[PDB]
Parts: C-alpha cells; structure tokens; sequence
C-alpha cells in the first residue's frame, strides 16, 4: 500500500515513518561514527548468539521486516512478494523468537551454527525528526554447521533507523534479501 | 517393496538416485500436482510462473476471468517468453526472434512468415497457441497440473478427500486468499515432510515443546487421524460445545462462522459440532501439504488460526524446494487477517519457528538414509499395528465421527504407511508414454 | 598494468608516493565516502549518475587474469583484457542499458558490491589521490541458479573537479582465470 | 534420430546426460577440435596449455621454429608437467619425482635410471617423448587436434570450407594474430552457439535492437547464407563496388585490401566483388565458430572473432573467445579493430550478452520432462511436401563453393544437427591402451 | 585389471565413477577400515562420533573402561541421535520423538509404548540398543569397523603387519595418546595417497627439497622397503650402532628407548638395533597410512620425532577427505610431546609443508585421470622389474633383515604393485549381500592400550 | 584459547578491557591501518614483509573447530590446531615459500583477504591493544576447479615498538569445522 518497504509490509502499521534527508554524513562525522560503531557491536552480538543483549538495543515499537524477493521485469513496479515476507516482526515476536533459544530447546540450532555478520557499505543520514538516524549497510553473512555440509552465505541489504536514548537503539530493520530462492536450511539466525 | 505393505520402510528410499529417477517417471508423471491459487492472478494479465519439477509453466488470466496454465516456451527454438517470477502482462514477446503472444496463449507476431517460412505450408500459425499443460484442473481455486495425458480429473482423484480440503480452502462463498510463496532449499527428501502433515501427532509435545514453553500456546492423542482417498490428516478434540461454540473457542468469529455454514455441509459441521475435531495438518499425495493452527494472539489471551499450504517441490533425492503459502478467507476482517498472517510467520514457513525443528528432524533423517547401512535397515513404521497384524485401537464409529473414509484417535502410524502405500503402488506403475507434439504441424 | 593495456595510450600517468595516508586523514575520507557512494550507485544500477562521476579522459581496465610460473615477469593474457574502455565505450555500454532492450538483464539481476580494505596515497600530482580497494561482487537472477561471487581488488585514480572528486583511471585486478558468471553485464 | 533429418528437434538434446556422455565418445573423439593459433606462440619455449575437453595438452614452439602438442603428463605416474595456462621454458620439471622434458618433448632427466630402474630393460628412455597428441595438424596457423590416431587429415575434413575459412584467417602473405582468450563458463549447451553461428540471421533485428539503437553501427536478409564441406556461415550483402570499393566500405584499407589480392584467388575475390557477399559468422563442425563485423568508429573498422564452444556438461559451455586481426595492419587498426571487439562479443560483448541469454533460456526449457515430449521447428526454407521455399543462387550469383542461399532460412541449422546425428551413430573409437615405458 | 598384475596401471583408475561405485561396494564394504583411537575416549561417557563413507557411527566409552561403536540413529524412525562431532554424555535424546538411549546403547525413554504400539508385541523394547556396527575389534587401541557382518578378525586380517604397526602404536605398556583430527577436503583419488605412504621413497628428495633448503633436517635409495600382510611401508638406515643408539640417535630418549625393549620382541628390536631400519611411511590396505619422521627441533642441532596416523575417507572418484591425527607415547615427558606435536604441525597435516607439496602431486595426477587419454594409457610402476620379469635386485636375506614378509634396499615400486593387486583382488570379489534388519520385530569392546 | 593451546605456554596473557574505542581514537584508527596493510601483504604474498610486523614472541593461533553440543564447553578439537606457531616457525614457513622450491604454490594462488568488522580495546598493558576483525579469504588457482572462501574471526594483540605496531598474539575462529581448500599454504 505504501512506499516504503515498510509502508507496504502487512505489519508495518505501526512502524515509525521517519526517513533521509540531504546526502551522507562525512565519515567523521559523529554521528556517523555512532551508527558505525553501532552496526559493528551488533555484529558481535549476532556471531556469538547474544539474543538477548541484542533485543535490549531494540525499541519497543521495532518493525523488522525481510520482504519475499521475487524476479520482476523491468517496469513492473515492484520486486516483493506481495503481502509475504521472511520476517515481519514487532519487538514481541522478536522476543518470542529470542525466547525460543533461551529455553535451549530449539532443537535445529543445537548443535550451534558458525555464524560470521560481515558488515561493509556503512554511511548515514540525517532525517526529518530529532534524534534519528538513517543507516544503509551491506551484510554478508556465512554459517557452517556440522561435519558434512558446505556454508552458505546470504547476501543482504539494509536500511536502518537508529533512535538516541539516553545510547543508540534500532527503530526500523529493512532488509534486502539478494536471492529470491534461499539456499539456507532455515533462518534460525538473525540478519 | 512387499516389505512397505507391512509397513516396514527400506531407510535407503530417501536418499537413493535410483529411486528418485523412478519416483520423477511415475508419481511425478502421473499425479495431480499444485502450482497455484486463482486468488495469485485476480486481474487480467496477472501471472505467476510455476514449476512442476523443472518444467515451467506460465499460470495467467485472461481478460475474461478464465485461467490458463502455458508451458514456458517460445514455439520457435525453445526460449522461454516470460523470465520473470511473477507480473502483469497482456503479451509475452520472445527476445530470440520476436514472436509474441496474447496472455491467453494466441500468437500473434510471427515476423517474416509469409516471406521466410512461405507462409501455412511451411508453418502453421492459424489459431496456434503456446502449448498447454499436459491436463489442468482446479478445486476451490486450487489449480494443478498433471503430466499424464489422459489422466482422471482432479475430483476424481481427490474423491472423498474433498470434505477435509474444504475445511482449509473453502470457508466462504467468497473463496480463499492465498499469498506468498516464501521459497528455500532443504537437504531432505520431499518424502519425509508429506508423511509428517499427513499423520503425524507423535512429533509434537518433543520437537516443538520450545513454543508452548515460550507460552505461545494456551489431550494431543485424543485428536483424531482419518483419511479418505488419496490424502490424509491430523486433528485436534476441541471441548464440549457446538458447533459455534467450538469454532470461536479456536478464534472464528462469529460472523465467520456463519459464512462457514454457508457453505459447510451438515456432515462437515457435525465434525467440527458433535465430534469435536478440528484441521490440524494434512497430506495429499505426493507433495501437497496443510498446516491450521491457532497460536495465542500477541496483546492478550485470546487464540487465532492460521492457515499454511505448501508444495514439496523435489530437486533430488536429498533436495526439496519448500514453497510455504500463507492462507485466509478473503471475508475475514482485515484486522482478523494481519493476526492471522502474524501467527504464521512465527510458526511455519522461511521463519516459522515449528519448521525449523520440523526440517532438522528431516534432514536428520536424509543424512542417515545416505549411507550403506540405510540399505541394509528396514526402519518400523507399524504403531497401532500388533505383530499379528491385529490393530492396537478400534476404528472411530459413524457415531463417532461424521466424515468419510476411516478415523481413530490415539497416536499411529496408519497414514504415513498409506501414503507410502500409494507411493509404492505407483511406482510399479509402467512408465509414461506420450507422442512427441511436432510444434508448427 | 593501465600502460601495458592495447588502449591505454591516452591514459593519465600519475602515481602513487609516499605510505598510506592515516584513516582520519580529510583526503581518505573523501576517497572512502566516493568508493561507498559508488557502490549504492552501481547496486541500484543508476548507471548514469555513475558515468557523470567518471572524468572525460577515464581508463577503466580489467585485464584478463591467466595462471602463469614465479619468474614469468606477468600474469595477465598479452594484449587482451575483459574491459579496456575510454569515456565514449562507458557511455554506449550505459547508454544499451538506458534502451531497456539489453535482454540479459531484464529481468534485472540482484546485485550486491561490497567494498573494503580501503587505503589512500599522495600522488605526484596537485589534485589527484591514488585509491586501493578490494571489491566481492555478488549477483543472483532468477529463481534456479545458484549465485556468483567476483573477486577483485582494485586501484583508483581520483581527481578533484570543483567540490568534487572524480574517477580518472581504474585497474580491476580480477581473483580468478575463468569467470563463474554468465556475463559482465554490470560494474565493477 | 529419424526425426533430425527432417529438421525436426527433439526438444531434450540440449540438456540430457545421456546424449552428452555419446557425443563425449563419438563427435569430440573424431572431430578436429582448436585448441590455439600459432602466433600466440611465436618465440622459442613460448607455450599454452589448452583443452580437448578434460584433456589438457602443451602446445609450444621449438627452438627451430617448428609446433608440436604433447599431453600434459609426465611419462612416470602422471603428474603434469606443466601447471600454467602459458609462459616460457625450454623445458618442464616432474616436481613429483623430477623426471624433466625438453620443451620439444624430448626426456632429459630420468634420476636413478641405471641404479633404480635397471637401466633401458626395465624402463625405456632412449629417445622417448612426452606423448603426442592423438592427432595434429593446421591451416592458415590455426592448431587443431583430433583424438581418432586414423582421422583424416585437417585439410581433408575441412575440405571446401577452407575457401571461407581463408576471409577470416589469411589476409596477408604475413599469416594472422590472435589474441586472447577471454574465458567465462555459461549454463548453455555448447551446440546452440555452434547452430547460431553457423546460419542465424534471423536473430540479428531483434536480439541485437538495443546495440543498433545505440548508434553503433552505420537489407540483413538480403545477406547470403553458405554451406560447404563440415562448415557454413552468414554474410552480408554490400552496396554495388569493386573489390576494392567494397572491401573499403567495410573498413579495410587500400594497403590491406592490396595484400588481401597477394593471397586470395580470382574466385574468393569474386564473391566480395562481383556477387557483394561479406563474412559475418561462421561454424565449423563441432564447437568452432567466427564473427566478422565493422562498427562505426569513436567510418567503421572490421574485427574478427574466433571461439571455441568447450563443452563442461550437458549444460555448461566453457565460451573462449579469441581476438584476431591480419599482422600488416597499422598499429593504428589493430587498437581500433579490438576495440570493437571488446564492444561487441567476448567476455564483455554487448551482443554475445544477449546471444547468451537465449541459449542459456533454451537450456532450461530441454532440462524438463515436457523436452523429452517435444520436437522444435527447425524447418525454415521447406514447406510440408519438402520443397524449397526460395532457390538456389546460381554460379553466376554466387562463385564460391558448396550451395548458398538468400534469405532467412534454417539450412545450415538443419546440416550441423545433420552432421551432429551422423556422428553420434558411429560406433564407439577404440584405441588400444599404450605401454608408457615400453 | 590382467594389466595390473603386471604392475602397469590404467590411468583411469583414479578418476572413474564406475570404479569407484564398485569399489564402495568391494572394497569398503569388506574391508577393516580405521574410526578412532582409544584415547580419543579415555572417560566414561566421552564420545566421537567418525564415519565409514557415509555411514555416521558413535564411538563411545562406558562407564565400565569399555568401548562401544553404534550406528548414529535412533531406532524408530531414522534420525541422527547424536547430532555433534565429540563431546561427553550419559545418553542420546532424539528430538523427534524422544526415545533416549544409554551411552551403552540401551533403550531407556520409549513414550507410550503400552499405550500407542501396545507393548512389547507391537514393538520390541525389551534389551533393545542402538545397532552395532556390522563388526568391530581393536589393536593397540586403534579401533576398526568392517562392514562384512563375517569378515576375519582384525588380528587375521593384519597378519604379520602387526609386527611394524607396533612401531608406531605400542612404544610402551602405558599405550599410545592419539589427538585430532585435522579434517580437510582434497581433489585426489584415495589410492594415490594410500599407494604413496605405502612404499613411495623416490619422490621425497624431489618434491621436499623446499625443506632440506631451509634446514629442518640434519642415503634415501639405503633404506629397506618391506611388506607383510595386508600393509607395506618405507624405512631409513641408519649409522652402525645398538638398539639404543640408534633409538636415540633419531630422538627417543633413554627410558623411552627403556620403555620401548619393555614391549618390543627380540626380532622388533633387530630390525632397529642390528639390521639398523628405522620406520618410516607406511599403508595399510586400503585407507590407512602411518609416518614417523625426525626434524631438527628449534633451539639446536638435536632432533626429535613425531608419529601421524591418517585415514583416506573416500568422497568420490576426485575428492578425499584427509582425517590426520597425531600420535606419541602416553609416558613421553611431558615437553617430549609439545616438540613432536610442534613438529608434526611443520610437516603433515592441515597445514604441513610436506603434506602441502605431496598433495599436489596427487591432485595434478587426478586431474589427468579424468580425461579421455587416460582411458587409453597404461601408467608404468614396474620400478624393480626388467621386460622379462626378472628382479633388478635381490630380496633382503634373514641376516640382513629379521622382521616378517618381504623387504628390499633401493628406490623400487614394488608395495605400490602389492597395494593395487589387492586392490584388484577385493575389485573382483562378489557383491556383499547382508539379510534386512527388520527393527524391532552390544559387546564391549575391550580396551587394548 | 592461546592458554589452551599446545604451545601457548610462552604467549602474551594481555587481555581486553573496557568497552571499545570510538572509531575515531586515534590507537583504534592505528589498528585498522595495521590490519588493511597486512591484508595487501598477504595478498601479495609480501611474507617477509610481512613477517617484520610481527613480535619475536607471536602467538599465532588457529584451533581446528568441532560441532558441539551447547553445554559442552568447548568448540575445538582438544590438543589439536591448525597453526600454532611461534616466530621460528612461521618465519620458516616463509622461508620455504622464499626458496621457490614450495611446489603447491607455484604457480601461486590468487589472494583476496577481505577485512571487516574492526574494532579496537584498551588492555591490562602499556603498550598494547586488543583488536578484533572478520576476515574473509577469497582463493582461485589454475583455470579448472571453483573458488574457495575462508572465513573466521580473529582477535589480535597490538603492541607499540617505536613508532611502529607489531602483532604479538593473533588467535583465528575458522568458521568451518572440515576444510574446503586443498592446502593453508597461505596465512591469515
Ligand atoms: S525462440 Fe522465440 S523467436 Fe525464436
Ligand atoms: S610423476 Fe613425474 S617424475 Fe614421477
Ligand atoms: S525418530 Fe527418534 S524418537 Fe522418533
Ligand atoms: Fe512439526
Ligand atoms: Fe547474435
Ligand atoms: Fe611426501
């Protein structure tokens, strides 16, 4: 229905519809910087699996959201599933994902995958409200698990809104998944 | 092979490229087969393209409200004329040689015909059309494909089985909405997953205990397993009530639960009503599966169903295509149906949180029928079955139960060892043969 | 490498000097905001406000990498690259893909360049830096194949035009013999 | 089968394994294949390790001049022995056991022969070699091998072809220059690029609109298609001119023109001359294939292409494509004329692009099971009693040799799978194992 | 298949899907093939789980000192029980259903077995287990699986191998400690690494120059090779001297040479003390290989040697998985161990600058055996024999060489010839054809370290 | 992981503290040049260079990884690495490479080592930084087999001599359990 991604997610109703305004921040620039160190720490927190740690860096009215990527011609107007997403997530799914492997009974990840977040592509933008951020980023992520099977990687990216609290918070995921198929046993992860 | 019909399963029939190649000439060859929902291509122009295997097929509709199922392919030398997933088009031109094509499958450029070919006598273009699927049919807005010729029709496959599918598919006359399909690779045999929907109860207090720990959920073996012609399922007993009662205990509203009986039988209702059982999953043979559940919704203590189709779509032996469809009947309130989409993308599909261990337990299972030890193992498929061959439990009674083919309640085996009954019976089937179509005569 | 290439007589010279410039260093800054701005641009496959960041007199060049002995003094095929382009080449090439009649890429591929590894030199040269990256290309089209890495590293001459920096040569060092990807119909 | 010699395909031949493993063992076991031209290895101890298939071969220049191929393999226990695509040496070390090899092929090193082996009664190295290739030979500098020991020779299969042959390869008393080749692995089955080549016009207007529109160039069907002995091709048809005239129209200058008449007959020049027919593209049975062309300039300027259609699997094509240009032209003309070439096909060619995109489309369609139900229309110049659709050109409108029509048409399609099923029903080449050390 | 009796090899051999396809069904399916060692498993309930092909096995150490392999699979309906590489457990949970099994093997959690399979007469609990391997059995602590449920026993199997494989495995009453392994993917046919370790002296000078140039070590043709058995091996002379001149001129200490006569037969230590052949490489049909080796260490001139036992885990006809391990006497000091590891990771292995070149070879002799040629060549390994078959030189006699089978000085390729003549044997044995196992219609192992 | 390691016994014990630095500190903005240097060393396989960044008592450290189970507590194959070397033996290593008689490697590999993720610690010691990366090796040989990828994390020990950083303790998580490529003849 929308514009945005967001805009358009079934789920996003809700979703806070700040956006960009002029070009990037210079790369000094500090609140750049921030949002650098931001994208980075969260990295960490995903590789060693640290749900929890990583769910208290998201505002209490998140909207993450990983459209269906679907093959579109050229002037169609549109590249998503239409009404279908991977994930489509307010902080209290999100944290029932996160409870799930909490309760170490989330059988297809123990044992562990190998999960490498390579982020790259950084640069930031001021919006059109006070204390937010607009971050782009590319995500490359591998993961190995087990003795048998080759790694995958996911290529991915993404549009971030980062909101001051006293700390930096993450506002609105929008990602951009890079294969229309996924080549990935499941999404047991988080991107 | 006798060895199935006592419902012992030679462990090497799921990761076995001899048996894959046989399963692709008969089942695959042979069997109605899922590719869309009407409700995918509303307007004109609309089109998905689906694969039955690795044949493509263009799904669109006119610009009459009809639907046509168009092999992927250019009538030239081969090209396929639509390389997108999905669009909007009232023509296909083929970028080779520039042929074109009404959405309907009429050709209509056909450059240099008259000049190049010498007209008719060289190639035939009058009332020509991209080709057809080998047989197309529908139910409930359901379309398959089969690549039999001279198939049954679709209801006569399906047979009995039409009375449960309702239950997922047709809750209104205003029909289903369907959306997705998320789409990822598995390294499982597209085996494992139908017999799972199909009839297993057993999996899930252990496989799935992490979501009723997390609280997402408000007795298992007192649901009931039927199963009626080519298909088969799992339910759940609701608690006493009728027929209202129990569909709003499950989070129907009320003025769903009209419009069901708008279109419900009254046998479909004493089900649901008197017998107290409710869709869980189901099967239909080979790759067709359902999934409804009603999770507890996120502000509050009230429930509300989802509804999941999905195609095992098999890429090998040791490889499926999942395609999860997201479904809900196109009446329910627009706030009915967010939730509802909500639910489901936390329990099934790309990021559903059963899946994830539902796929473990599968891949698990094609990693073991690898080895040299799978074809030395018949694996025990017998539960409800004594050595004897007497049955553990009873038949439910038409008193009982309501709907047709055969029921019982308990934990059992008996419909993951007819659906590989029906798998065995089909590939002894002889292989399909077909003329070779000569396109431009 | 840009002076051994067939078409590389009308291209600019300059050369690095001294070590790496330090990260906070305003002309690595310049050069690293340029080459990340670059890669949203040739993601979103804007190819034409790409092509007015790229001087009149560009060369942009990937020589053809081949598998060669220690002391065989080279390791690119002899006078034959897979990009040898001035301005004039970039712009029909950009200008095929304004037709949208360049087949092979409607639909349009999925496309990803991650860049990292950057660093920056003085040259010898008033208004001009020398820039190296290391650039993963990952591309996916369609619904059946799998998807292409490319591998490259890469050194840039940028040159100071009014406010702005501008892409004056380009060599792509490419990480493999035999490309895995059914066409260089895209950027790099 | 029955249906190919009626220009009828079946739909499957370009995705099916089976089919594969038969043309392994009967079209690339028969057939002379390329592997490069003589002046990519014009000084002593230059060599390239090219490909027949998944057999790897050195072909080097001696020190006197002379060419040879030998497979890659050291005589002991197989290692190759030379691990680079090309460079120089006068001679290749065994790393395994250090057994060494003049780059003529000659063994030099054998450590420990006399103490070790028993000398010459327990293994022979006097006067033995790296082993040849099967079967080598080569026109105009172009190197092909045949993997049949009893092959024809090279002159014999190509037989009349080679009167083409000779517009894209011998311009000049001085012999040809290629360059390359750019190599990049395409899901396409290695006969559809071969067909397109070999007689497809027809494509031109529609795949390649975005390259016109683009003003990148300056009556297509107007354009002669031939075929003669293993091989045919597409031409264009010229305004009216003298050889002279013409060749210039098409960018050639007086002084190569001049050259050109050194070593073409009074009948190759005849058909630029008089009849106004140009090269395009070309195929030669298998997997070679050529293309001719002129843009306009940053006036036009000819390239040629010359490539190899590999073939990885049933569908997988290594594409190595080759630049060539005549070694009398000005420096000036080659820069030009390969700057075209990058433009137009190879790794980065504007059409080859496209061209790819079909191919690669058509491969998908014949891996389904609905492939193995259909027969393509290839029948294009024949009407449904089997009479030609248009004539024959006379000997007076066309002087070369073989038969040659105007219009499109799918003659030359029809002939290389003609070609292609009467190979895959020979029976099976046996060879008999050879003894390395005796 | 005549023509390797002959000792001339077709090329093809070693990239051939039809061979390999027959040689699963042959060779690996009858043959004692190598998992794991003992002190890989030294607690109650400490656990590996290896693989034979692809076949997933459990090995596993009860809370008794004993040893159990069982097939990776929970008894109902198929899936893995046990999902990790190692690690130390009581028992297995399947996640499926949850069946759960002692680390002995033994069924505990069945859910409702009474009321859903209705008893033991719908399924059979009562002294169930996870299933044995078709054959297990041990020598000095390294353990084996056969898939032929009635192949020979190990000990007559190995034959008069045993003898050398001591050298390697049975340096002490102590036992040996095994670690690793090191797990990586190579494009090489099995065979070829298996034929190298075998009897492959000739190569060492040529392809390890790189090693001598950069001084890590302090003649090659004066070794013995020799052969026993279903296994062969490489070996090098030494300088005159004793038995514990000789174990100590190569890097045993005093009481590790003690330790050593303490186990070693009289004829054990002759081939050492008198005959003067210290081991070297080695195989054991088809897919274990041994090597002992005495860099130089880092701080001096002293040297000190390392032992690594490797399996060849066949992927396809062009890929090998290369398991590599280290292995040194449980009683060697404790700074012993550090130097031998150290020198282990410097020369085999995932990152061993031996390994590394070795490797090449074999890749680059896979990548001609894939092509057309080497379906028409005849590779020659006649090293040691003349065109009439006449010997080039003599067999070692009993004075000059006092171990078992047969043994000769002087580069020669006569193990590799015994190692694919049996390779031809097993090659023409008939399918293994074993009876279905119906389920549900373990003998510890005893420890030998 | 170094103090468990075989022969760790005589590597540096300096560990993190804090939370890290901004990424405009200028000892943050030091570490990242360092690692952006070495990555164009390896890629040119400059190893000698190379080995001169490097403490006459590194700890260089990869542990072979095992698929466990959670509670566990340990991911690594016990007693058992990839590398783990001291100066000796690395510079022996390189010095093998130097003799050009390392036959695996000539012809050499084509090296991308992709870094990213940087970030930096104040430690427990003078002179010393903590600074952990990702990094990502990209690897193509000769003109018939596909690329391999390497990935791992790393934590590294920085210490200040003269105006100079050196590495004193690399430790390399590699993300695979069984590796895909035929040889490390290369280092990370
Ligand atoms: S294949 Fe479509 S026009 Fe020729
Ligand atoms: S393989 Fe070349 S000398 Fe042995
Ligand atoms: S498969 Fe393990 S308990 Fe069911
Ligand atoms: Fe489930
Ligand atoms: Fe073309
Ligand atoms: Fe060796």
């Amino acid at each position: 229905e929308g514009s945005t991604y967001s805009e358009q997610a079934v789920l996003g109703d809700h979703a806070s519809r700040v956006t960009r305004t002029g070009t990037p921040l210079r790369f000094d620039d500090r609140r750049h910087l921030d949002a650098h160190q931001f994208l980075i720490d969260e990295a960490y927190l995903l590789d060693a699996q640290e749900y929890q740690t990583w769910l208290d860096n998201i505002t209490d009215d998140i909207h993450y959201l990983m459209p269906v990527r679907v093959t579109t011609a050229l002037n169609s107007g549109f590249d998503t599933s239409p009404g279908m997403a991977h994930f489509d997530e307010n902080k209290y799914s999100l944290s029932r994902r996160v409870a799930r492997f909490v309760t170490e009974h989330a059988w297809t990840e123990d044992p562990p995958s190998r999960l490498r977040h390579y982020i790259t592509n950084i640069r930031t933008f001021l919006t059109d409200a006070e204390d937010h951020l607009v971050v782009e980023s590319a995500e490359l992520l591998f993961r190995s698990r087990g003795d048998v099977n080759e790694s995958a990687l996911v290529s991915c990216g993404r549009e971030d809104l980062l909101r001051r609290v006293g700390e930096w918070k993450l506002a609105r995921r929008t990602i951009f998944v890079d294969e229309s198929v996924m080549r990935m046993q499941n999404l047991a992860v988080f991107l | 092979m006798e060895d199935i019909r006592r419902g012992m399963i030679p462990a090497h029939i799921y990761n076995d490229k001899e048996i894959f190649e046989r399963e692709k000439a008969t089942v695959f060859s042979r069997s109605w087969l899922f590719v869309a929902h009407e409700s995918e291509v509303p307007q004109a122009g609309d089109y998905v393209v689906r694969r039955v295997l690795e044949d493509s097929f263009i799904i669109s509709r006119d610009s009459k409200g009809g639907i046509r199922a168009m092999f992927n392919m250019c009538l030239h030398r081969g090209m396929q004329v639509c390389r997108a997933e999905m669009g909007n088009a009232s023509n296909f031109r083929c970028p080779y040689h520039g042929w074109s094509y009404r959405n309907d499958g009429r050709i209509i450029g056909l450059p240099f015909h008259e000049e190049a070919y010498g007209g008719e006598e060289g190639f035939k273009k009058k009332g020509q059309t991209l080709l057809p699927a080998p047989n197309l049919d529908s139910y409930n807005g359901m379309i398959f494909i089969n690549m039999d010729p001279n198939a049954e029709s679709l209801s006569d496959y399906l047979g009995d089985f039409k009375f449960y599918l309702d239950y997922y598919t047709k809750q209104s006359e205003s029909g289903l909405e369907v959306r997705g399909p998320q789409r990822w690779r598995v390294k499982a045999n597209w085996k494992i997953g139908a017999e799972n929907f199909a009839g297993d109860m057993y999996h899930t207090p252990q496989t799935h205990t992490s979501v009723v720990e997390i609280g997402l959920f408000r007795k298992r073996k007192d649901g009931a397993t039927y199963w009626a012609g080519p298909g088969g399922g799992t339910t759940y007993k609701l608690p006493d009530g009728t027929f209202d009662e129990r569909m709003q205990y499950v989070g129907y509203t009320a003025e769903m639960t009209d419009r069901a009986k708008e279109v419900w039988s009254d046998e479909q209702q004493r089900v649901i009503g008197a017998d107290g059982f409710m869709i869980s999953a189901a099967s239909v043979f080979p790759n067709l599966s359902f999934v409804h559940n009603w999770p507890k919704v996120e502000d509050g203590d009230d429930v509300l169903p989802f509804i999941s189709i999905r195609l095992w779509q098999p890429i090998s032996e040791n490889e499926t295509e999942v395609l999860s469809f997201f479904a809900v009947d196109r009446s329910a309130p627009e706030e009915f149906k967010k939730k509802s989409y909500k639910a489901y993308l936390m329990c099934f599909g790309s990021t559903g949180m059963f899946e994830q261990d539902d796929v473990e337990n599968w891949v698990s299972l094609t990693n073991t029928s690898a080895g040299s030890m799978a074809r030395r193992l018949l694996l025990n498929s017998r539960m409800g079955l004594l050595e004897d061959g007497t049955r553990v439990s009873d038949e439910l009674t038409a008193d009982e139960f309501h709907g047709p083919g055969t029921a019982q309640v308990g934990y059992n085996e008996a419909n993951q060892r007819k659906l590989l009954e029906m798998w065995a019976d089909y590939l002894e089937k002889p292989a399909l043969e077909v003329g070779p179509t000569s396109v431009g005569t």
